[PDB]
């Protein structure tokens, strides 16, 4: 059904694994297609234009020599309406790099050790959520610089959180990490929406208080049973779930029996199954899969450089899937980010290497 | 696993 050619690559010259890649879907409709990088410790912006041509434009170099960004998210300025885009990794600090003058304009210290994803409220563009290797995901307001909520300890995470992804709606997150764990934390309790409301009204010119962050020990929901191993990548699906470990599968399930995903609480002992998108060669971790803006299409690139798309405009045991390869590309590929009108599909590798393939 | 190729 969804057939792409590649039409140009390019290599980064600091020879450095890519992690992350995303398209900007917050630019205005007009503006020339732009998308980010991370790797090293940098951040570049490219844009893509015609005859496949992938333009650098600008880049942000940090300061810290043995800092390595592992994963960016794109957002709205609250105070201009442009575009942000967020980054971390080894360091486990969160900059806020504006893109129109590639400075850092707020950084967030607290997590205890390096930063694996991030994730931006689908509502509300100020809530950003983190994931981190101290078993921890935090849930951070960029406009008052607060931390609002830490999801963790009791019947949190026991090892590195690699994965999380917020619902659409923005009322409930799905976490997944090296503990072979999925871990359902509700955000739209009267407690929370009291909280985010709070991290507005929060002003330390105002007031000798600190901001209250919530602290939440159990999830709503938790299961062991989907995967075996490290659980790397996660995204809802509506209210399915769709995640993968380093076993080759992407499972399509959802907690409880074959059940309303709101009546679910921390008592249930189950999950049902959907489907399986099956592949190869994809045993490392830290290899994430990205949909199209409608999620019709889903996208995983492996270890040897083969890219996989999924039609899932279909139950998914019967699901059609294009493989994309090209006789150049045979490094890891890290992640995978279409454009937001879903023209393009850019893939990055473990070689610094950027891969465009644009739909026909 | 491992997280290197």
């Amino acid at each position: 059904k969804y057939s792409f050619k590649c039409v140009n690559s390019l290599k980064e010259d600091h020879n450095q694994p890519l992690f992350g890649v995303q398209f900007n879907w917050h630019s205005k409709e007009g503006d020339p297609l732009v998308f980010a990088t991370v790797g090293s410790n940098r951040v570049t912006l490219y844009e893509c234009h015609s005859q496949g041509e992938i333009r650098l434009l600008q880049s942000y170099v940090d300061a810290d020599a043995d800092e390595n960004f592992y994963t960016c998210a794109w957002t709205y300025d609250s105070n201009t309406s442009h575009p942000l885009l967020a980054v971390a990794g080894s360091r486990g600090i969160i900059r806020i790099i504006n893109p129109i003058t590639m400075q850092c304009i707020k950084h967030y210290v607290g997590h205890g050790n390096a930063i694996n994803e991030l994730k931006f409220h689908p509502r509300d563009p100020n809530l950003l959520l983190s994931v981190s290797k101290d078993h921890a995901l935090r849930l951070w307001n960029i406009q008052t610089d607060t931390l609002v909520a830490i999801f963790g300890g009791v019947e949190g995470h026991r090892d590195e959180v690699l994965s999380a992804d917020y619902d659409l709606l923005g009322e409930k997150i799905m976490s997944c990490g090296m503990d072979h764990s999925l871990k359902l934390w509700r955000i739209n309790s009267k407690r929370m929406m009291n909280a985010i409301k709070e991290s507005y009204d929060y002003n330390p010119n105002k007031t000798n208080r600190p901001f209250i962050s919530q602290k939440i020990h159990f999830p709503d929901f938790s299961t062991r049973d989907i995967h075996r191993n490290y659980v790397d990548c996660v995204r809802w699906l509506g209210d399915l779930i769709l995640s993968k470990s380093c076993e080759n599968a992407i499972v399509c399930w959802k907690p409880g029996k074959m059940d309303d995903i709101d009546k679910i609480k921390p008592s249930e002992s189950n999950v049902t199954i959907l489907g399986r998108f099956d592949y190869s060669q994809c045993d490392i971790w830290y290899m994430r899969f990205s949909m199209d803006f409608w999620q019709k299409m889903l996208a995983l690139g492996n270890q040897v450089g083969k890219l996989y798309v999924w039609d899932l405009e279909v139950d998914p045991h019967k699901a059609k899937c294009t493989t994309l390869t090209h006789h150049k590309c045979g490094a890891a590929i890290r992640q995978t980010s279409f454009s937001r009108d879903s023209s393009i599909l850019i893939a990055v590798c473990d070689d610094a290497s950027i891969w465009r393939w644009d739909r026909l | 696993p491992s997280k290197f190729l």
